[PDB]
């Protein structure tokens, strides 16, 4: 088994386009989740609300549809609650909150990038141990 | 001779059959009052609320327990850090239930202990010893400070002290495991050495001694009669030890200075002894033992479980049971 | 004293450092070659990070016979494609 | 309870005070071999 | 060789630091030696630490020990504790640091090269410890140097900048203390207080009024004794008490150092005043009590009201009472009750947390420092493996708390330990048996058989 | 008579830097294959085929986690020799089937048996007791007991214990959730010998460090001892009487305090071991049936007994699926037993 270009290709947008990453981007996008995201999203769950993960299934459900690039991109910039009805930007790191969480001050638009392919890639990688918890530990 | 120095020569007194002394003046009140209260509580405590969820434990044998099962159950952990002694109470029955006893039990017990080994220091000052018995003695007692004192101050609680009783020694142990991964911890891994090597010198240092007794009794008596109480020669030849010891490994492996073998006797228990109660004083500020959990990762990113990862499944069952009804959110913290 | 000489003896000696300077490293760097070649994988039959699974399996190639055990391994090795 | 607690705080005074004078009453001089240690 | 072999000393190898005792220049160097090689330490290690240093991640993220004491007084931060300005870290380090060198110079000058004793060059630096007038002179001078240090951080706080204070109105900053503490009732009072839970002796202290008042009268107190001290002369009543003898002093000073290091050990866990959780993340308690909170956000905002929901043992699964009565946060951070905190003493009212508060008055800032301070709790591994013992490798976190506490448990442990040794020791030399039991003498053979 | 049996047993007794012997025809090869065994397989070999698990250096493995693994469960209890029907030969598939295991544990019996020999055989040329061999009867117990009797009661080699640090771990862990050993008197009298054990060596080479003789004028008291003299370097009498006024009883008899230092941690290791020999056929304290009872009977009596079975519970069936591969449990989350909110 081996980190090859079908692992790292993931869609894009809702209308069907994929992208495919390097595994540059891809541990990049590692780098930078485990700095700016996984002291609660370790893993692929929530620490502060475990009842929303961060897995493809999940992300497919959100309101805008999360599970693509441009989907998990605009939620870093301008996060919403999962049915998409409330701003959160005030309780959730974001560029646009980035006075009140200051990690996010040094994230360009290349890096949210690869935080997303990294988030979309890694349940290809682990299944169930993404999102899962404890459980599959 | 007035009657303060009358009574300070009979306290330090060389001729007391047990010494007394300075520190020895709060150490029998203290023991005492730990012994009968441990004693009455093994037997006839109703059960205690440990962790203060209003679900009481039994501890003493007049409620259920054998001498296996049963313990002084700690205090509660509604109560936490906070002081309790039996004037705090509003009734001895509220002291009880609350786990009282546990409390007056375990601060006697501390005090009585730490001046044990301040009179180990003070016999040998009046006897003109040299003063170091003592220090030996500190490994012991500062492994109770870790798991009675310790412990508890950085959890917060004394409900997180270890029970007085057999099978509440195992509880406390299989929740530090799930709590500290101690196992993982080079400490306790020293504390480890600490013990098997004590133990496996002492057995050393007996059958060589013993091997080479010199020849003073008949087959029909007891070996142990060729020695005499007082008497100024030694009782073995340490040079016939050395020479089977030495060729057993090889020359240079072995003592052949009784003073350098005895002070290793010491050295080795006492400091992995310290180790181990480091150990059980430092995960008590959650400082944990290795974690190696999906430490081996593939190409693509599977992980390669190791042996570390099979220790963290059996953690994870003792975590998840534990206290089973204490946790509302996701996270043990304390 | 048993007759061999002192060890401190020969390990200031010269001659101990002149051929010891040689043989040291040369083991060394024969262990180093054992792994870098790759030939310490085909000797033991330790996989690569690359042949724990196939692209896809999630399953552990666990051995469950012992006396086609030899075979069982030898077609999980050839399911690696 | 109140009388409890004056008791118990009678009682440790009283056992703390016998330690504190007693090592204060020249217990350096207490010991077998040389007792003038001032 | 004077002294500098086990023939002439007396001394092995390894017990060689004591053929210094009576060498006054020699021991005079070692320990000017050292306290270089401390100051060294200093320097170089808040230099390492600034090298490594993102402004933008939290310090306590980033294995920071000297930088966070540089902020609590207020150098290089503003409001809640954001690094404004990295140069006066920059300067600490380096004034340390070249100090460092001149310290060494003489340390090394008295160790090697200097007269081996001082007595015969000088009257005033040469000493006897028997000298019980000289030693509480050395003594004296030294308390009039610790005050003045007290009174330097009283300057700091009330003249030159303040310090920052993580109860200050409006989120935390830096304040200059122009009311401090000076009532005896309340100084005195800390040291008094009992040390077990909701009291906590003086690691209570939870206000810069009291912080910076407290050292005024250390101050004093150290300026005043050391002048006492070298006009005085031991009395006899203590003269009768003690081992007047150099491994005596260090015995003394080893079991002080010991408690210190203790005191110290729990001031960092416990006390957020002093040790803001801005710089050192959460306390234990903090972190626990941030879990309550940040989970009754959640479900209140869901629709639950917290004030009326059993859990499952029967006590309210968000708030209940303490054993006194004051209303908490439940679960087994009952424990935790006594902490406090600015984020969450504005839900505090008379009889403790505040349904009406909880319903209608949480800020977003609060449900941030509470989520932040949940997942920053003080627990992770040796290797630096964020969260409990479970958890899976991600995070690379062990709280700056952690670090402080356990070293010095450690470090106060052995030196009780070398307290133990040491005093028993200096009594067994003064009383002439330190080397061992005198065959012809045996005390126990001229004394009564036991039975 | 002077043949070569006579001849032979002159060079292997030379008095050399390491003696030799007949035992050490034994002892040499078996020791130092059982080593690099050890050495070799933590090295390098895997325990993919046979645990699933990485266990060596070039796996990426640490000190803490590299193991030599028993063999797989299928494999029963096979020699698993290197010609045998298993590996046929193969060096290569002979380590993929955990063949390292058998080699390790059955060259460490024999040269056990080895080490005991050449105690027995050097106290003989120096004309010594040979209680030092006796006394290490305790650790072949042991060995023997925890490594060969153990599994052979059970369904396979596979659950013994593994050559490695954390793999001893779990282990340890292992027993406390499906044995119950801690309940086991037999593992409580080995704990108190080993504890004990280390007690009294602490305490004897504290008493005879503290009561010494002034014999010299230096402060190192080390210096101020001979092998050859006579007298004894410390005061018995001294000792006796601090320890009596302390601790109100004392050793008097010199010759009884250094055979009771023999005779607790041998006779507590020995208890150990007969113990481990009942858990080879399940024959566990595991309950106790009036706990039980009452327990079943009682939904308010609680007492750390049953407290400490939930936690075993716990471990049996959260370890379980990953610890025993062969058997493929499957066990949905709903039925992981679990308290409220972990
Ligand atoms: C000469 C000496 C003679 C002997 C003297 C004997 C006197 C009596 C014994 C004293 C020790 C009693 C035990 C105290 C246990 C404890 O709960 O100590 C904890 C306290 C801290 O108290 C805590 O203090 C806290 C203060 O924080 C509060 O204030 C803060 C302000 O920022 C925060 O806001 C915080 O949120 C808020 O809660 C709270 O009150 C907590 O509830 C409270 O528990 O430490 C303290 O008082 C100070 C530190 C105590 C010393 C540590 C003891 C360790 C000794 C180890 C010995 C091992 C040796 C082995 C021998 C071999
Ligand atoms: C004192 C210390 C001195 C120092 C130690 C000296 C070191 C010497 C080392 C010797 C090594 C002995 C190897 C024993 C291997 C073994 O046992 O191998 C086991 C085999 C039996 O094979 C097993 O048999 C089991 C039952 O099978 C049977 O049942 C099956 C299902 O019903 C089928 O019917 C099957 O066909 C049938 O064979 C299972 O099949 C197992 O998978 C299989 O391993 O016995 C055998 O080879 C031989 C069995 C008879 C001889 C037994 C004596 C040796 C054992 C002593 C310990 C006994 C303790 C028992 C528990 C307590
Ligand atoms: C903080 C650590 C420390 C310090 C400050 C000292 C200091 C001292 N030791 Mg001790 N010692 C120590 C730890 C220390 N020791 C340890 C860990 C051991 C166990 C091995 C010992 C064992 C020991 C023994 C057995 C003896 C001493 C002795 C001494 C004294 C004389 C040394 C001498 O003459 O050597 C001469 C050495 C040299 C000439 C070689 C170089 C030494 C210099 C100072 C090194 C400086 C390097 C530094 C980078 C220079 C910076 C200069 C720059 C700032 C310009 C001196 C005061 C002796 C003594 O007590 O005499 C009465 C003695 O006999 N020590
Ligand atoms: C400021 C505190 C202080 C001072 C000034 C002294 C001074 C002295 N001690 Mg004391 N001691 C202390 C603290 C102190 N000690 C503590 C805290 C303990 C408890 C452990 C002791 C226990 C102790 C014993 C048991 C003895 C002394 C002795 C002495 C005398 C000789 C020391 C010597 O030359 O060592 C030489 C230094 C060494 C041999 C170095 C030891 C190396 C340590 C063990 C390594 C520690 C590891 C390190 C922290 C981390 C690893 C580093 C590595 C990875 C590179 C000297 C008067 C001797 C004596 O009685 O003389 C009267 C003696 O026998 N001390
Ligand atoms: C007050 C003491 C103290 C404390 C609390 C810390 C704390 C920290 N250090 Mg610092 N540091 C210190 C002293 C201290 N250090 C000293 C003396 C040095 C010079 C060696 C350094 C040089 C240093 C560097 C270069 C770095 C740190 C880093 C760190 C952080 C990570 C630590 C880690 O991962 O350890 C790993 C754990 C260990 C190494 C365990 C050590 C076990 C010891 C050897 C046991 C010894 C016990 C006892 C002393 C011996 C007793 C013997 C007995 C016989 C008496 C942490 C905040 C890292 C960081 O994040 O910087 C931003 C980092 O890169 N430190
Ligand atoms: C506190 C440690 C200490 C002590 C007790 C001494 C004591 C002594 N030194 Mg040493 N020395 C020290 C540190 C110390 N020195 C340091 C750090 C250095 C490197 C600069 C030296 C380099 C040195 C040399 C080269 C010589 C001495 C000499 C002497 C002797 C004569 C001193 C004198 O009368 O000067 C008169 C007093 C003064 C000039 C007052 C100086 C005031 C200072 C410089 C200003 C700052 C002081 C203030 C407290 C700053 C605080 C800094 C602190 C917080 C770090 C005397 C025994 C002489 C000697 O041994 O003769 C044989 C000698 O030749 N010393
Ligand atoms: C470095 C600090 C220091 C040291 C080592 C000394 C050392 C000494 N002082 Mg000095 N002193 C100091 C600072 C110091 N002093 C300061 C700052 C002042 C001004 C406040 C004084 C004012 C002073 C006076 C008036 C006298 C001394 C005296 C002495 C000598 C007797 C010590 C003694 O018997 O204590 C033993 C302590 C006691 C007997 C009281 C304690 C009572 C018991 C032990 C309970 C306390 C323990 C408890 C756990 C503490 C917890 C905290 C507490 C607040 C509750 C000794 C040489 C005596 C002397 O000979 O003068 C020439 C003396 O008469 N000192
Ligand atoms: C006596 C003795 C001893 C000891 C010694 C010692 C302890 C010493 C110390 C010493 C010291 C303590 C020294 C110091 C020095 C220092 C220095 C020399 C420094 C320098 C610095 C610099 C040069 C800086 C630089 C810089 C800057 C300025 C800027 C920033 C960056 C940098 C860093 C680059 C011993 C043990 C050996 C033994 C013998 C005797
Ligand atoms: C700064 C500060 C403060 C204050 C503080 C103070 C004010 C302190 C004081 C302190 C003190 C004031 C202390 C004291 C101590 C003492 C001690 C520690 C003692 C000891 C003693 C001893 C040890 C003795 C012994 C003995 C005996 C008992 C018998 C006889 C003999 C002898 C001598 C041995 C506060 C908290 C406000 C706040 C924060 C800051
Ligand atoms: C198995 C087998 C065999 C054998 C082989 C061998 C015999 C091998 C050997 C091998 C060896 C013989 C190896 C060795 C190795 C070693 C090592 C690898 C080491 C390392 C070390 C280290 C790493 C160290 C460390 C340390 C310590 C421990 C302490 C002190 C400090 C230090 C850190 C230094 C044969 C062919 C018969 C057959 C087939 C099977
Ligand atoms: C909270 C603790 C408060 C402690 C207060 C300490 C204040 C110190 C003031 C000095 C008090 C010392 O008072 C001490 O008492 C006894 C009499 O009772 C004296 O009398 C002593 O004389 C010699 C001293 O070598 C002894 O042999 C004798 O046994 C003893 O009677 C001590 O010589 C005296 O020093
Ligand atoms: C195994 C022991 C077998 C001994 S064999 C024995 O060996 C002698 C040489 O020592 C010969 O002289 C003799 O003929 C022979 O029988
Ligand atoms: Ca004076
Ligand atoms: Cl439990
Ligand atoms: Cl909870
Ligand atoms: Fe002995």
């Amino acid at each position: 088994a081996e980190l090859t270009p079908e692992v790292l290709t993931v869609p894009l947008n809702s209308e069907g386009k994929t992208i495919t990453l390097t595994e540059k981007q891809y541990l990049e996008g590692k780098r930078l989740f485990q700095y700016a995201c996984a002291s609660c999203h370790v893993g692929g769950i929530t620490k502060t609300n475990p009842s929303l993960d961060l897995r493809t299934e999940t992300l497919a459900l959100a309101t805008p549809p999360r599970d693509n690039i441009e989907g998990l991109v605009d939620y870093m910039k301008n996060p919403t609650t999962y049915d998409g009805e409330q701003e959160i930007a005030e309780v959730h790191p974001s560029l646009r909150s980035a006075d009140i969480f200051p990690k996010m001050r040094n994230l360009t638009e290349k890096d949210l990038v690869a935080i997303a392919g990294h988030i979309l890639v890694e349940p290809k990688i682990l299944g169930d141990k993404w999102g899962g918890g404890k459980v599959y530990y | 001779a007035n009657l303060w120095e009358r009574f300070c020569n009979w306290v330090t007194s060389t001729d007391n059959r047990l010494y007394v002394g300075w520190f020895g003046v709060i150490m029998i009140p203290t023991l005492l009052a730990a012994t009968i209260c441990f004693v009455i509580a093994f037997i006839a405590a109703p059960p205690v609320d440990i962790d203060g969820i209003r679900e009481p434990v039994s501890g003493s044998l007049l409620y259920g327990n054998n001498i296996i099962t049963g313990a002084v159950v700690p205090s509660s952990n509604a109560i936490g850090l906070h002081f309790y002694p039996i004037w705090e109470a509003a009734s001895l029955d509220e002291w009880l239930y609350n786990g009282g006893p546990y409390q007056l039990i375990i601060f006697h017990f501390l005090l009585g202990a730490s001046c044990y080994m301040g009179r180990q220091w003070e016999l040998s000052y009046r006897l003109g010893m040299r003063p170091w018995i003592c220090v030996a003695y500190s490994a012991p007692l500062a492994s109770a400070f870790a798991v009675f004192l310790i412990y508890p101050i950085g959890q917060g609680s004394f409900s997180d002290g270890m029970p007085l009783g057999i099978s509440g020694t195992f509880n406390f142990m299989i929740v530090f495991q799930a709590e500290h991964n101690i196992l993982m911890h080079p400490f306790h891994q020293l504390g480890v050495a600490g013990v098997f090597g004590g133990a496996l010198f002492c057995a050393m240092h007996g059958s060589l001694v013993t091997s080479s007794l010199i020849r003073e009794t008949t087959e029909t008596e007891s070996a142990n009669y060729g020695y005499k109480f007082g008497q100024e020669e030694e009782t073995y030849n340490i040079v016939a030890a050395h020479g089977y010891f030495g060729r057993l490994i090889f020359q240079y492996a072995s003592f052949n200075n009784s003073r350098s073998l005895h002070f290793f006797l010491a050295a080795w228990p006492v400091v992995g002894v310290w180790f181990a109660a480091l150990g059980i004083s430092t995960m008590a500020f959650n400082l944990n033992g290795f974690n190696f959990n999906h430490s081996v990762i593939d190409a693509k990113g599977n992980v390669i479980n190791t042996w570390a990862d099979i220790i963290n499944r059996a953690n994870l069952g003792m975590e998840v049971m534990h206290e089973r009804n204490a946790h509302n959110f996701p996270l043990d913290l304390a | 004293t048993t007759g061999e000489r002192p060890f401190s003896d020969i390990i200031t000696s010269v001659r101990y450092w002149v051929i010891h300077s040689i043989t040291i490293p040369a083991l060394f760097i024969a262990g180093w070659l054992f792994v870098s070649t790759g030939l310490a994988y085909d000797v033991f039959g330790t996989p690569r990070p690359d042949s724990y699974y196939a692209q896809e399996q999630r399953s552990i190639p666990l051995v469950t016979d012992r006396f086609e055990a030899k075979q069982q391994v030898e077609t999980f090795l050839e399911q690696l494609k | 309870m109140e009388t409890l607690k004056i008791t118990v705080y009678i009682v440790v005074t009283f056992f703390v005070l016998l330690f504190v004078f007693g090592f204060l009453s020249g217990d350096p001089a207490r010991n077998p071999k040389r007792k003038d240690l001032e | 060789a004077t002294n500098r072999d086990q023939e002439s000393s007396g001394f092995a190898w390894w017990a060689g630091n004591a053929r210094l005792i009576n060498l006054s220049g020699k021991l005079l160097g070692a320990h000017v030696a050292h306290a270089g090689l401390i100051v060294f330490w200093a320097g170089a290690m808040t230099l390492f630490e600034l090298a490594h240093f993102i402004p933008e991640k939290p310090m306590y993220e980033q294995g920071l020990i000297l930088i966070p004491h540089i902020a609590t007084l207020g150098w290089g931060v503003g409001p809640g504790g954001e690094v404004v300005d990295t140069f006066p870290f920059f300067v600490v380090g380096v004034v340390h640091l070249i100090s460092s060198a001149v310290l060494g110079f003489g340390g090394v000058y008295h160790a090697i090269r200097g007269p081996e004793t001082l007595e015969e060059y000088s009257s005033f630096f040469g000493y006897d410890w028997k000298d019980k007038n000289k030693m509480t002179t050395i003594l004296g001078f030294h308390l009039i140097v610790l005050g003045i240090g007290a009174l330097l951080l009283v300057a700091k706080a009330m003249f030159f900048g303040g310090l920052y204070d993580t109860w200050a109105p409006g989120g935390g900053d830096v304040r200059v203390i122009t009311n401090p503490t000076l009532d005896p009732r309340v100084i005195f009072g800390y040291l008094l207080k009992s040390p077990f839970g909701g009291e906590g002796w003086i690691v209570s202290v939870n206000n810069l009024e009291d912080v910076v008042g407290g050292h005024i009268w250390i101050g004093l107190i150290c300026i005043a004794g050391g002048i006492w001290h070298i006009l005085t002369t031991p009395f006899g009543w203590a003269r009768r008490a003690f081992i007047w003898s150099g491994e005596a002093y260090l015995s003394y000073s080893l079991g002080a150092l010991s408690m210190m290091g203790f005191i110290a050990t729990c001031f960092v866990w416990f006390n957020n005043t002093v040790y803001p959780s801005e710089f050192y993340g959460p306390t234990g308690p903090e972190a626990s009590q941030a879990q309550a909170m940040t989970f009754l956000i959640r479900d209140q905002k869901l629709g639950a009201n917290v004030g009326s929901a059993q859990g499952p043992t029967g006590l309210g699964k968000y708030l209940m009472r303490s054993p006194t009565g004051e209303i908490i946060f439940g679960g087994e951070t009952m424990r935790f009750w006594d902490f406090r905190g600015p984020w969450l003493e504005p839900l505090r009212g008379p009889n403790g947390l505040d349904l009406n508060k909880i319903k209608n008055d949480i800020q977003p800032w609060q449900e941030r420092r509470a989520a932040e301070y949940m997942t920053h709790a003080p627990l992770g591994s040796l290797n630096s493996v964020g969260g409990v013992a479970t958890e899976i490798n991600s995070v690379n976190f062990v709280s700056p708390r952690s670090w402080l506490a356990t070293s010095h448990f450690v470090l106060a442990f052995f030196f009780l330990v070398g307290h133990l040794w040491h005093a028993g020791r200096a009594r067994a030399a003064a009383a002439g048996f330190e080397k061992g039991i005198d065959r012809e003498s045996e005390p126990v053979l001229s004394m009564p058989s036991l039975d | 008579e002077r043949g070569w049996f006579d001849i032979l047993d002159d060079w292997l007794k030379r008095d050399r830097f390491v003696f030799v012997g007949w035992s050490g025809i034994l002892l040499f090869p078996c020791a130092y294959l059982a080593l690099g065994g050890w050495l070799t397989g933590t090295t390098f070999v895997t325990s993919w085929y046979t645990h699933g698990l990485a266990s060596s250096y070039l796996e990426g493995c640490n000190f803490l986690t590299v193991a030599v693994s028993t063999p797989a469960n299928s494999m029963g209890h096979s020699l698993l020799l290197l010609w045998g029907p298993e590996a046929q030969g193969d060096f290569t598939r002979w380590c993929q089937l955990g063949g390292l295991w058998t080699f390790i544990a059955l060259h460490g019996a024999f040269g056990l048996i080895g080490f005991m020999l050449r105690q027995f055989e050097i106290a003989r040329l120096v004309g010594v007791r040979p209680y030092n061999a006796i006394a290490f009867s305790a650790p072949i117990a042991v060995f023997v007991s925890v490594f060969l009797i153990y599994p052979l009661g059970q369904s396979s080699w596979f659950f013994a214990p593994s050559f490695g640090v954390a793999a001893i771990f779990r282990f340890l862990l292992f027993f406390q959730g499906f044995h119950n050993w801690t309940l086991n008197p037999f593992h409580m009298m080995g704990v108190a010998g080993v504890l004990g054990g280390a007690l009294l060596c602490a305490i004897h080479g504290a008493t005879v460090e503290n009561t010494l003789f002034q014999d010299g004028e230096g402060a190192s008291t080390f210096r101020a001892f001979n092998p050859t003299q006579a007298e004894e370097t410390y005061s018995m009498v001294t000792a006796n009487r601090f320890w009596s006024q302390i601790f109100g009883i004392a050793f008097s008899n010199k010759r009884w305090l250094h055979f009771f230092m023999l005779f607790v941690p041998v006779t507590g290791l020995w208890m150990s071991a007969i113990g481990v020999v009942g858990l080879a056929l399940n024959l566990r304290s595991y309950d106790f049936i009036s706990q039980e009872i009452r327990a079943a009977e009682d939904p308010e009596f609680e007492t750390f007994y049953t407290k400490n079975l939930l936690l075993n519970e716990g471990i049996r069936a959260w370890m379980a699926p990953q610890d025993q591969p062969h058997e493929n449990f499957v066990f949905p989350e709903e039925v992981l037993p679990r308290g409220n909110a972990l």
